[PDB]
């Protein structure tokens, strides 16, 4: 929803998710992207523990 | 014994260090770094094109 | 062992008290370094009044 | 450069974590600085930290001095008087910490 | 290039000659008098530089 407010749609690809929109993705939004990716990875690991 | 417990905390601080690489600040700095480096790369590539 | 650790020598902050029959000591005090290091002689009388 | 960034943020974060221990253990200044450098390296190169190689070897428990530490060794061999260094095998490789 | 194999082994720090380099060896063994050559193990292979 944040990306769509900024004008990007989340196309999931499994190992990593990307965002489609007009022009390059902005720095804060791309940063949100990798932080949610690492958060999902850490969530899986912490689910295991 | 106090040094032992403190160093145990420091050894467990590796988890905190790893967690420090997933909040907005550090990885937004990382996105800025990689964005500048890439935009330089495509700048050279387009100049050659 | 291939090389071991570069372990710092442990300080000696103790007081050595060697206990033994006289024969074991006249068989040991012939070396002057002994009388240099162990200078106090606590000798036990074989009989009490 | 991202290794540089990770290590410098790691050092910045660990400065305020190590200053209270610097105050509490001024004698351990060099050891704590080495451990901070190792943690920064781990945050930099990603090499996992070995707890066995960086945990201080508390040789004996703290003695109150009453009674004084009294040790009698009937078997006065070099390994028993001076201590010994244990080892481990890695398919025939001698490792120690 | 291996930095360990091509870095000169500065045996001792430069001495100003005042005071002269004074070394007393109570334990006059060959490794302590003449020096020794350390080794490294590679799965059972002895390497040195």
């Amino acid at each position: 929803r944040e990306a769509q407010e900024a004008g990007f749609a989340l196309s999931t690809n499994g190992e990593r998710l990307e965002l489609t929109g007009p022009g390059p993705v902005p720095a804060e939004l791309s940063a949100r992207l990798e932080e949610v990716t690492l958060g999902s990875l850490a969530a899986s690991a912490e689910l295991e523990v | 014994i106090h040094l032992a417990e403190a160093v145990e905390g420091l050894l467990l601080e590796v988890n905190r260090l790893d967690e420090l690489f997933r909040q907005g600040s550090f990885l937004r700095e990382k996105t800025q770094l990689e964005a500048r480096f890439k935009e330089a790369r495509e700048q050279q590539l387009e100049a050659l094109r | 062992a291939p090389a071991g650790l570069e372990v710092e020598p442990f300080p000696i902050q103790m007081q050595v008290i060697l206990v033994g029959t006289p024969e074991a000591f006249e068989g040991l005090e012939e070396d002057p370094a002994f009388s240099e290091l162990f200078r106090i002689r606590a000798e036990f009388s074989p009989t009490l009044p | 450069a991202l290794r540089r960034l990770r290590r410098d943020w790691a050092l910045h974060y660990l400065n305020n974590r190590f200053e209270p221990l610097f105050q509490r253990f001024p004698q351990a200044r060099a050891y704590l600085e080495a451990l901070r450098a190792r943690l920064a390296r781990y945050a930099e190169t990603g090499e996992p930290l070995d707890p066995a190689q960086w945990r201080p070897n508390l040789l004996t428990s703290s003695s109150s001095g009453t009674p004084p530490p009294i040790v009698y060794e009937p078997y006065a061999t070099a390994p028993r008087l001076f201590g010994r260094l244990d080892y481990l095998v890695d398919r025939g490789v001698w490792s120690t910490n």
